[PDB]
């Protein structure tokens, strides 16, 4: 054939891939953590706008730290062979580094590395995106007039 | 260059993109009735441009969205008249579309 | 406005 790039990511797969959103509203009282009010609403926003993306969204709600870590190490075992991409959203509490299921904080890197390109071969070379609503600390932007 | 089978092998850490809806060290804003500025610009902007940009490029649209059209209200005025900028994270090493053929 |  005629001269080829190879400058993008193959999105032809017969699957765009997983969709993962956890969605942590609630948080158990001995955490001292509030309630995220209006994250339905950006739950919601999520799924439909992936879903018009043509990602097999799967919705999660208000998981503990132990079901969050489990629930990471399942989907990085399922078969991605005929999957272009993967996507996880996390809102939540945070701090730098941190998300925090309903009982208390996950270590980012602990999520993430269950989709390293040594321990998810069906994604060796895929993208692999991770979308994250929570804060990274206490600091506050007073902004700058323009 | 030593190594030509270099290529062979990719980072571990190849191809992950974190899009963070704030700066390092900073709060992250959410609207109780309009969900937080990060996700509602990030879903607009993907449902505008998903079919015409490249992803790094939505994103940077997802940044301009957050930093101009959001300042937050409160009655503390520790808390009143703050801005975000989100934080694109990118170790992809190819442009993606959400789009093909 | 609230904070995460």
């Amino acid at each position: 054939s005629g001269i080829s790039l190879d400058n993008s990511y193959k999105m032809d797969y017969p699957e765009m891939g997983l969709c993962i959103i956890i969605n942590n509203k609630n948080f158990h009282k001995s955490t001292g953590m509030t309630s995220r009010s209006g994250t339905d609403v950006d739950a919601a926003n999520l799924r439909e706008t992936f879903r018009n993306l043509k990602y097999e969204v799967r919705n999660k709600n208000d998981l503990t730290r132990e079901e969050i870590v489990e629930l990471m190490r399942d989907v990085s075992k399922e078969d991605h062979s005929k999957r272009s991409s993967f996507v996880c959203v996390l809102l939540s509490h945070g701090e730098e580094g941190i998300i925090f299921g309903t009982n208390g904080p996950v270590d980012l890197k602990k999520i993430t590395n269950f989709f390293r390109g040594d321990r998810c071969r069906y994604l060796t070379g895929k993208p692999k995106l991770f979308i994250i609503q929570a804060c990274r600390g206490t600091e506050l932007d007073c902004g700058i007039e323009t | 260059v030593d190594d030509d089978m270099a290529c062979h092998k990719i980072p571990v850490e190849a191809d992950f993109l974190y899009a963070y809806s704030t700066a390092p060290g900073y709060y992250s804003w959410r609207n109780s009735k309009d969900g937080s500025w990060f996700i509602q610009s990030l879903c607009a902007m993907l449902k505008q441009y998903a079919d015409k940009l490249e992803f790094m490029h939505i994103l940077t649209r997802v940044n301009r969205k957050v930093a101009t059209e959001f300042e937050s209200f409160s009655f503390d005025a520790t808390f009143h008249a703050k801005k975000q900028i989100p934080c694109i994270v990118s170790m992809l090493t190819k442009e993606l579309y959400f789009y093909h053929h | 406005d609230e904070v995460d």
